[PDB]
Formats: structure tokens, sequence, C-alpha cells
């Protein structure tokens, strides 16, 4: 039931966000699907009571269809995190706000998935592109129409860590995860980390996860995979 | 008939339960609960396995062993008393057909592995796998697909018996629609699911499904795909709390097809999770209220935490007739009628809109209130596919003949008092059975007269009033809500005459009773109120902090204990970890009231709460006590000498 | 699915070495769970006469339970212990109890060393609503202007109890770096169960040490880590002068009972609103009032009382360490050089110099209560020169 077919779906994206907002400090850049989706995203948010604690916890950075006003909150977000404010930015995956940044542990260290990040928009640009790869490999309808979402997902999502201690809370609010998210996530990244024993993680339960995550991960850092001389190890 | 799953086993094999001589399987335990504790840890301690009755919980050096199993071992236990860091008893019942993510032999291994081969009597053995795990999915083709199990070795008996009884058998706009049907996978492994025998044969089948040695789990696949309509649900900012967040997570840890029955303590989020089940599930639901008393309440928080109200409201008892034509989500009441044209078109609508309800949901408050004769009409009238048992009571009516999992399936969740009363919003009651030294000029008469005026004698006591007068001003000083429950009116009336307070009785006008609620539950100037037998039962759920009781004569332990369990709310935003809800009872010494309280405090320690008997006050003549002269009490006494039996009877 | 999967968590952890000896190694791992960070000290340089500033976040974060029924209950209760154990270790100092509540800052108890005043303040701080949001800028404003009038011969450190929330304050607190970096005031925060990067940048731009609260035991650790007067930044001071040595007075010296009470609004001293009979005497005011080993308000110098406070750190620096061996050199008759016993949990504790054999209960009693090896005595003082 699509981004405008029911708002009963949308009754708890705020709930899964505000608690993400309540727990996670230090700036978050999340990814919507499109601009009218984004316009649909905040559509119930004003008139029905949503922001009533969301603006009270952090603040919000709307990204505009026009790139001029889109670059504005940006000027704010690099600043509004580095002062006494968390100031979660709100953005669109497929929109061109998702490149050229390389978020640092300074600002931007968490990403929330919102929906299957596929195209959903342009009609019949599919079918000839579809049938030609069906003229190339013939079972591809199911196949790349997963990965096109996936190739944009961690393109967007897997951004906020630069070095290798920079943190990242890349949670997955998604209904399509069973094979698709697993196929699309890196083989280094499905293996040790993705769903070790955490799949159907209700947010209220998943609250304490990031709590357990960060609190431990914030302290005791000195030594993390220190290499000196050459000692084979052979991977 | 045809209503017999495995009843609770132990009935025999034991003689003078002081088994100082035999304890033979306990000697297997007592070998290793005693051979093991040598070097500073026990590595033993079999939960004190007792063959008959029940077994215990160690829970005094649980560390990790039995403190993990402070919860987890309790699946088929129920932990009926609660304690301090000591032992903890339980009972045993039907609760393996709830524990169906595990084998009865798998627990039996850990039943041994907890017990350090503290071996069963066998009594549990001959009652372990009496009902093999088996589900009943209701899949997309309008009735059911004949699901068996993850495990295959059960159709081998079944298909060699059941069919010889009764057989079984644009592009992008639609691309994702089969991607959902792509997600219709193997049902965790192999499913082994068969085809509907024509929808009118399952009733004929269910009675024979249990007939060998299996038992069936009715489900509710109403969320992914559903062929009939879906109402407009909308959860308008209804922030809730992790006691009931766990609840639906127990109702849904699997996919979108499993029914549920969850126990809460009293005053908990009762009208929340069902309203949460009203909206999340996307069904067209039904409530079955106990009385119209319930019906007004349960829609009201539904009117609160759901904006589903645009004459979209279906309350159906005591000439309510609200939205018959068009049923979306309804509240009903248990049509206990069986009468000759009781409600001509009205109960016909209750019959016929049950048929329009299809299945909906069976929201059922507190079915300990339901008799087994009405449990006939539970299944006979209502033939739904998903139920909801909202029953704080675990065991009721002393009826160990008919159990309840045959009615409602598994009994999913019960919430711990400790993790609500110590870690949670539920306040801590101080229960007080307070007895008083009476004046003896109530009692020589009492023992002279073996006639029910004797009941009214200790009742109309200023020694009771001196306690009654006391805690009013003693808790006026904390400026917090207090409520007193008497037994009958005309004694209580003089309390509302002498130290005159807000009060009600039987025939009082409800619109002014509501003003009294407005004068009580809103106005902070008067935190004092009197109630009668009706107000707890038929008009109001009071919402207070401190309760005083006078009535203790009838043996309905819980029915009285659920009155206090509903009313007593949090007193203040108290920083301290103390008790803040308060119960008081007024007990006549040397009386039926003295005798009843002994069994009553026995029932108090049967569940176990913060309880204290006080007898003296915190300085009696500190307050200007009325009836300080016994001549004034003699003035009351001659009213009692003028009194009849009519002041001494309740609503029944 | 999950009804099995809820109990796939339980089943293995319940299970262990079976047959015989069950639920045994599960207890061994619990002992193997123990033995966390010991000391890791050994420092020099600075730490003397601190001037601490309790800063308390009063916010809606307190309403979460997370360790206690309130996060203040986690906080406030052990602060009294932290007060007392401070005044135990460091009496040469004083502490500014300043409370942030509703986006302002209330200096609740002044910078002082009187424990009862500080503790009853915490006992007054029990029934705090903690309404409103944290504002550190108001807290640093008090912290500046108060410590601005303190000498540069003062240790300048700030202890902030922050509930990890949004640092809700304007007015360029990022520019308060150069304010306070120049002002040579140290600022130390520890985060309540989370982290604030700006505050983490603040402390790393400070030299104050930042941490995150893990647990109630862990909460105590960092308190205990900040009990000790830390080696703050170089070029603070060297000296601090006119340390007034007082006199006790018995008021029975020559003229027996010539004064009914030694506080009658004219006597040199008699500072606080209460009657007294003469117990004390300062050099410079010649101030006679209720005894106090701190300082005064008229002579305005430091009422030093040497056996108390010129003794406390006076052995808190010069420590050495022991070593541990599991071996059996059986020194004594399988005894201890201290308490004289034996259990042999392979922790034969040998001194670095005098090399004497001790137990945990002799090592702890040194390293928490005695703070030195007395085996060095009989061994230092006999050839000492
Ligand atoms: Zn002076
Ligand atoms: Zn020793
Ligand atoms: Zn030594």
């Amino acid at each position: 039931f699509e981004t405008r077919e029911d708002i009963a779906v949308i009754r708890n994206y705020g709930n899964l966000l505000l608690e993400m907002s309540a727990v996670v400090p230090d700036g978050i850049v999340a990814f919507f699907t499109s601009y009218q989706y984004m316009e649909s995203t905040v559509a119930s948010w004003y008139e029905q009571g949503i922001l009533e604690n969301i603006q009270r916890n952090k603040l919000l950075f709307i990204e505009t269809q026009d790139g001029a006003e889109t670059s504005v909150a940006l000027e704010k977000y690099q600043e509004a995190c580095e002062n006494g404010r968390g100031a979660i930015l709100l953005s669109v995956a497929r929109g061109k706000v998702s490149e050229g940044i390389d978020f640092v542990h300074h600002y931007g260290r968490a990403v929330i998935m919102f929906g299957v990040p596929y195209v959903y928009t342009q009609s019949r640009i599919l079918k000839a592109r579809l049938e030609y790869l069906r003229d190339q490999f013939q079972i591809r309808e199911n196949d790349f129409l997963t990965f096109d979402a996936m190739r944009h997902a961690a393109q967007c999502v897997g951004r906020a860590i630069r070095g290798k201690t920079d943190y990242g809370l890349m949670v997955f609010a998604d209904k399509r995860f069973a094979r698709g998210d697993k196929r699309g996530k890196l083989p280094r990244w499905i293996q040790e980390h993705l769903t070790d024993a955490n799949l159907n993680l209700t947010v209220d339960e998943g609250v304490q996860v990031a709590k357990y995550f960060l609190r431990q991960m914030a302290q005791p850092f000195h030594r993390e995979d220190q290499l000196g001389l050459s000692l084979l190890s052979l991977e | 008939p045809g209503n017999d799953p495995q009843e609770a086993v132990p009935s025999a094999a034991g003689k003078q339960v002081d088994e100082s001589g035999t304890k033979v399987d306990e000697y297997g335990a007592k070998d290793y609960r005693l051979q093991m504790p040598l070097k500073d840890d026990h590595t033993s301690r079999p939960l004190w396995v007792a063959p008959d009755g029940h077994i215990f919980l160690e829970a005094f050096s649980p560390v990790y062993k039995y403190a993990q199993d402070f919860l987890v071992a309790i699946a088929e236990p129920v932990c009926r008393p609660t304690h301090v860091h000591e032992y903890k008893l339980t009972a045993y019942s039907l609760y393996a057909a709830v524990s169906v993510g595990l084998q009865t032999s798998d627990i039996t291994e850990y039943l041994r592995k907890l017990s350090k081969t503290g071996v069963p009597d066998g009594i549990m053995q001959f009652i372990k796998l009496c009902t093999v795990s088996y589900g009943k999915v209701k899949l997309v083709l309008k009735h059911n697909r004949y699901f068996v199990e993850s495990c295959h070795p059960d159709v081998i008996q079944h298909l060699l018996q059941d069919p010889v009884i009764r057989e079984c058998r644009m592009d992008l706009f639609d691309f994702y629609e089969q991607m959902d049907k792509d997600e219709e996978e193997e049902e965790e492994t192999q499913t082994v699911s068969f085809e509907v025998k024509q929808e009118m044969i399952e009733e004929l089948q269910k009675r024979c499904i249990h007939l060998e040695y299996p038992l069936l789990a009715e489900y509710d696949f109403r969320n992914d795909s559903v062929n009939p309509d879906i109402n407009i649900d909308l959860k308008p900012t209804a922030v809730l709390r992790p006691y009931q967040e766990k609840s639906l997570r127990k109702m849904f840890g699997n996919g979108r097809a499993r029914s549920g029955v969850i126990v809460l303590p009293c005053g908990a989020g009762k009208s929340l999770v069902g309203v949460t089940a009203a909206c999340t599930v996307r069904k067209r639901c039904l409530v079955l209220g106990n009385s119209a008393v319930s019906v007004e309440q349960w829609k009201a928080q539904f009117k609160m935490w759901s904006t589903i109200d645009d004459s979209q409201i279906c309350r159906f008892t005591s000439d309510a007739k609200d939205k018959p034509i068009g049923c979306s989500v309804a509240i009903s009441t248990y049509s206990m009628l069986g009468h000759t044209t009781k409600r001509s078109w009205e109960a016909e609508r209750v019959m016929e809109w049950l048929k329009t309800q299809e299945w909906g949901l069976m929201i059922l408050d507190e079915v300990h209130t339901i008799p087994a004769k009405m449990f006939r009409r539970v299944l006979t009238i209502v033939q739904a596919h998903c139920k909801l048992g909202l029953t704080a009571t675990l065991v009721r009516e002393d009826d160990k003949i008919v159990d309840l999992n045959f009615l409602i399936g598994p009994k999913l969740y019960e919430a711990n008092w400790m993790e609500l009363q110590n870690n949670g919003y539920i306040a801590k009651v101080q229960c007080a059975e307070v007895w008083c030294p009476m004046s003896p000029e109530f009692y020589r008469e009492y023992v002279a007269i073996k006639t029910k005026k004797r009941i009214l004698l200790y009742t109309m006591n200023p020694n009771k009033f001196r306690a009654c007068q006391f805690l009013i001003k003693f808790h006026e000083r904390r400026n917090d809500k207090i409520i007193v429950f008497a037994d009958n009116v005309f004694a209580l009336k003089e309390y509302a005459i002498r130290l005159n307070k807000p009060y009600i009785y039987g025939p009082t006008s409800q619109g002014e009773r509501m003003q009294i609620l407005q004068n009580f539950k809103h106005n902070p100037k008067i935190n004092t109120i009197f109630i009668s037998k009706v107000g707890d039962t038929s008009f109001d759920l009071p919402e207070a902090n401190v309760l005083i009781q006078i009535s203790s004569h009838g043996g309905s332990r819980r029915q009285e204990a659920q009155r206090l369990g509903r009313v007593l709310r949090a007193k203040k935003g108290m920083v301290a970890e103390e008790y803040n809800a308060f119960f008081y009872s007024l007990v006549s010494q040397d009386t039926q009231e003295m005798a009843y309280s002994t069994k009553r405090q026995r029932f108090l320690v049967d569940q176990g709460y913060s309880f204290k008997v006080i007898t003296k006050l915190a300085g009696m003549e500190e307050e200007d006590l009325a009836f300080s002269t016994k001549e004034e009490q003699q003035q009351l006494l001659q009213k009692v000498l003028a009194a009849t039996d009519l002041d001494a009877e309740e609503e029944v | 699915r999950w009804e099995g999967g809820y109990e796939r968590t339980w089943e293995i952890l319940k299970e262990d070495e079976s047959g015989s000896l069950k639920a045994t190694i599960e207890d061994i791992l619990f002992k193997a769970k123990r033995k966390r960070v010991f000391e890791h000290h050994g420092q020099v340089r600075l730490g003397m006469m601190r001037h601490l500033y309790v800063v308390v976040d009063g916010s809606r974060t307190m309403e979460d339970q997370d360790l206690k029924p309130n996060r203040l209950t986690c906080t406030l209760k052990l602060l009294e212990y932290f007060v007392e154990e401070y005044f135990d270790q460091n009496p040469i100092s004083q502490i500014g109890i300043i409370v942030t509540k509703s986006k302002r800052a209330e200096k609740l108890t002044e910078l002082s060393g009187n424990p009862r005043k500080h503790i009853t303040s915490l006992k007054k701080a029990v029934d705090m609503t903690c309404h409103g949001e944290p504002s550190l800028y108001n807290s640093l404003s008090i912290a500046m202007q108060t410590l601005k009038h303190m000498p540069g011969h003062t240790s300048r450190e700030v202890l902030i109890i922050f509930s990890s929330l949004t640092t809700c304050d304007p007015s360029n607190i990022y520019d308060l770096i150069k304010t306070l970096k120049a002002a040579k005031i140290r600022v130390s925060v520890i985060g309540l169960s989370a982290e604030v990067r700006v505050c983490t940048v603040l402390a790393r731009e400070t030299g104050g040490t930042y941490h995150v609260i893990l647990d109630e035991s862990h909460y105590k650790e960092l308190l205990t880590h900040h009990v000790s007067p830390p080696p703050a930044s170089s070029s603070s001071e060297c000296s601090l002068i006119r340390m007034g040595f007082p006199q006790h007075t018995i008021a029975s010296l020559s003229d027996q009972d010539a004064k009914p009470s030694f506080s009658m609004a004219h006597l040199d001293g008699n500072t606080e609103p209460g009657l007294t009979l003469g117990g004390y005497f300062c050099p410079q005011c010649r101030a006679k009032y209720c005894e106090l080993p701190v300082e005064c308000k008229i002579c305005g110098l430091t009422l030093v009382s040497a056996p108390h406070l010129a003794r406390s750190y006076h052995h808190l620096f010069p420590l050495d360490a022991f070593q541990e061996i599991p071996l059996e050199e059986y020194n004594g008759e399988r005894f201890c050089y201290g308490c004289q016993g034996e259990l042999k949990d392979q922790h034969v504790y040998v001194c670095a110099v005098c090399q004497n054999v001790f137990c945990v209960d002799c090592d702890v009693f040194v390293h928490d209560s005695l703070h030195c090896c007395p085996g060095c005595i009989h061994k230092i003082p006999a050839p000492s020169g």
C-alpha cells in the first residue's frame, strides 16, 4: 500500500525515528525515495501531531526540489551539528543530495532506511531495457529490479564512515529483506554483522541495541588492529 | 462432548506425602543436590522436584542458572506465590500446549538437566507429549490451507486416518505484486499443507483431529492478503509502554497468522493492546464486553487512541443499538440469553451481524467471570477464527474437569508484578487488614443474639468509625485521593452524616454520580469519597490512590481483590521506592470478621503483597475523635437497637 | 520460528558439561567475568588544592530509569559518597555545586568545603523535577566569573554531570574554548550513557577528561578516577602563601570562665550564626569561632590545619608497586608477611624493593587503605641516609 495509499503505515515511521532521534546523537542523514515522496513523508507530519517532540530533540533540515535551497540547510547541517545541537538532516536517496559528501564521525554517523529504494517513477523505460536484458539473460525481471534499489542503497547508506572507527548506525527499516537486502549487502558486511541473530527487530526492542552499541563503542579505544612489521598472518 | 484434551495429570501414586521413607525419584535428586554442593557453589538443587502437586523454584542462589530460569523454566509453571530471594512455589497445568516451540522431551531433558538427573516420577512423563504441536493456518484461499507442521512425522498417522475419514483434495504496477507472492516461502521448512475440504467439514474434522493424540492451533492470516474489506484504522500518537510492547511481540513473533490470549495484572493496558490489535491487524474486529459498564469504557480509549469514530462505533447492549447497519468494529456483550424471543430483532441483529462479523476478533475480558454453561455459548454462538482472552485469573471456579486451552488455544503471556510494581508505573499497595478493639456493649448482645441483627452490631461500631475518622485527616495531610468502600448504605449513611463526604448508593441518579466523579476525579479540593456495592460493579471504575474497605463477609476473594486491583493508581510522582497505593480494611475482632480476615489474609499471602495488620492508631486522641464518649455511642447503640435487618443486606 | 528462536537463546546457555558436575563451569565463567581495570596510575606533575565545580544536567533524561528509578538516583546518592571520599582524600580543596535546571544555571552550594552543607544540599536536591533543558553556557558563566576572582595559584577544574542530551545553549560556546583555554580552567564532563561530540570536542580541546557512563559500578570507577587530583596542564602556579597556622583555644587558659560564651558580636571571629565558647584561633584576624580547617572571611587567608590536609596528599603521590607470582617460594612457613595466612590463589604478592609476600587482602589493604608497603619500613629507615 504505496506512499499515498494509507497513512496507517506512516503512523509509526515517526515513532521509529523519534526514538532514533532520542537515542542517537550527533547528526543523522536519512534517505527518502523521491521529492513528492518526501512531500508525502512530511504531509501527515505537520497536520497530525508528529514534530511535537522531534523539533524538541534535534532539529530538521528539509532538502528542496530546488538545489539552491537544498544547499542552504547544508550550510546549516555542518554547523548545526558542531554546536550544541544534534540537528538530524532529512533527505532523499535517489535525489542528488546523496553524493559528494563523505560524512565523518564529526557530523553524520547514522542512516535509517525508508522503503525499498527502487525507481517506482518512470513508465516504460523499464520494458525495453527489461526485454533486452531478457534478450541477454532471460530471467532478469526479478533480478536487477532488486539490485537497482540495492546498488543505490549502500551507495547512499554506506557513506557515513570514512576511516575505520568513524561509527555508523545503518539500520534497515524495510519489508523486503529476505534475500534482496542480503544479496545487496557486501559479502564482507553480510557476514560478520548483518543479522547475526537480529532480523525481526521491533524498534522498541531495537532501541536498546543502539544503546548497547554506542555506549560500549564510545569508550575504551586505543588499539584497533595495529599492524607493525610483516608477520604473514595470510589473511 | 468432544471437548477433552489432556487434563492435568497427578492424581495418585503417593501416600502420606512425608516421603521420609520413599522419596525414590527425589533420592535420585537428593543424591545430586547434596553430592554436588561442596566448594562454595551448589551445582545441584533440583528445584526440589516433588512428584505430586507441583515442584518449586530455587531462586535463592540463581546467579545465572535459575535466574535465567527465574523466567524460562516457568513456562508450564505459573509461580503462584512470590517471595524475596528465596524459594518460589508454583502450580502445574495445561501450559505445554502454549509452549510449542520446543519438544516435551526437550524440556524433559532440561527438566533433568536443571534437576541434576533429579528424575521425574513419570507422572509428568505420561503427560508430556499428549498433544503434538500442530497448527491450523487460514491461508489466502478463503478458509484455510491444511497446514501440518515444520516436521513431517505426523501426517504418517494422519493421512493414514484422515482422508479415510474425510479427504482434503501494468508491468511495474504488478511486478512487486508477485514479489510479495515470491515471499510466500516454505513456511520455515516444508509446510506439508493440504487443500480445504469445502469449509463445512472442519467442524466435523476438529472433533476428530484431537481424537487420536494431536491438538490443533487455529490461526489468523488476515494481514498480508485478505479478500474481504479492511476498515480505516489510525493510531493517533498513542505512545505506549514496554509491558504491552512485549505482548503483541509474543502474539507476533512468527508471521501474520497466530491467535493470542494474554494475561495482564489489574488496571494494566487492557483497553490498549486490543485497540492496538484493533488497528495493527487491519481486521474488522469485535469486543465482547462483560456489561455495558465495560462497553462505555472500552470504546472511550478506543475513541482516545483511535480516530476511528465517524459513526464508526458499534456498541450493542442495553438498548444501545449504535450503528447496526454497517458493522466495522463492534463492542458487544455476552448474549447469555437462551430465552423465548428475548430481543426480537435486536438479538437477531446480534445473531445476524455476528454473521456479518464473519470472524473478527473475540476480545474477551476476564473469562473467569464466564461459566462453563456460557462457555458453551462462547463457541456455539461465536464461531470465530481468532480469540483474545483478557483474563487476569489463571485458575477459576474449582473446575479441574474442563480446562481452557480447548476454548481459546494457548494462553500466551502473563506480566510479572515485580516488573510493574518495582520497575513500572504500577504503584505499590500497602494492604491493611486493620482490626480494632471494640466496645463490649456490641458483643454481649452479639453472643446473646443468634440472629442477623448480630451482623449489624459490629458493623455499626464507633471503634470502626474511630479508625474511619482517623485516616481521612491523616491522609488529608498528604493531599491525595482516598476512597472508602463500606458494606451497606444505612450504616455508611451515618458516616456520610457524621463526617459528611461525597457518597453514593444504589438508586442514586447517575448524572449526579457523574458530577461526583467530576467533584472527585477532577476537583482537588475534596479527595474523599464514599461508594457502595453498585459503584464498584455497575457504574464506575474509580481512579484513586488510597482505599479503605469495611465489607468483608462473602467468600469471593478475587472479586473483592480485583476491585482494589483496578482502583488503586499511582499516588504521587514519588521519588522514593516506597508503597504509595494504599489498602485498608476494617475488621471486627472476635467475629466472623476476625475469622474471615484470617482466611482473607491467607488469601493475601496466597498471592503475596505488602501487607500489615495494625490495631492501634498513630495517636487516637491526637484527633478530636467523635464518639469519644460512649454515651454518644449509646445514642448510636439505641439506633442500632431500633435498627432492622434491612440495613444489613447487599445488592444480592 | 521465534517461539523456538526465543528459546534457542536459553537452551545452550542452560546446557553445560553433563553427566556429572552440571551448572559448574557456568559459575566459573562468572568468576572469569570479573577482575576489571585496577589502577593504571603512576603519575607526577600536577594536582593540588582543586577548586571543583559540580555541574548537574537537570533534564527530562532523568525520567528514564536505565540504572535506578531515576538517573538522579544513580547520580545524587553516590555524589555524597563522592563528597565524603573527596574530603577524605582531598581536604585542601573546595567544590562548587552548581545546578542547571530549565535552561539556566543555579549555583546551588558555593565553592566551599563544609561537607554537611554540601550533603544536605544533595538531600535537598532529592525532590528535583529537573524540568527544562540543559544549558552549559549559563553554567560556564558562573564558572568563569567565580573562578575569575580566584587566584592563578588555584587549581581550576570543573566536574560536569551531563545527561548526554542536546547542549541547549546559545552564545558561541565553541568560542568559549579560547575563553577558558586562556583562562586556564579545566572542564571535565562524563556522559550519561551516551556521547556529545561537541562536548567531547570540548573536553579534548580542554584537557579535561571525558567519559561515558556504562554502569553503576562503572559510574563509581570514574568518580574514583576523578577523586585523585589530576596532572592538569603545565604553567599553572608554583606556590600559595600565608597559610595561616591557627590555634586551638580551650577558653580555660588563664582566666577561668571569664566569658559566658565566646560569640557575642564583638569578639574576633564568631563568624557563623551560632553560639560558641571558644575552640579555635586564627593568626591574622585572630579569629576565634567554630573550628574549621579551611579559610576565613576577614583575614581571608587559608586556615590551614597541617595534620589533616598537609598530610593527605603528602603521601598520596610517592607510591610504588608490587608484583604477582603464582610460584611457591614458601616465605614464612607458607605465610604472609602481613596478615600471616594462606589460601594460594596463585597471587603471591611480592614487593618491588623489600620483596615481601602478601595476599589480596594485604594488597588491597595497602592499595586502598595503607597506600604503602610497611615492609619498606624496617628496610628503608634502618640504612636511611
Ligand atoms: Zn586577619
Ligand atoms: Zn597478605
Ligand atoms: Zn615494603
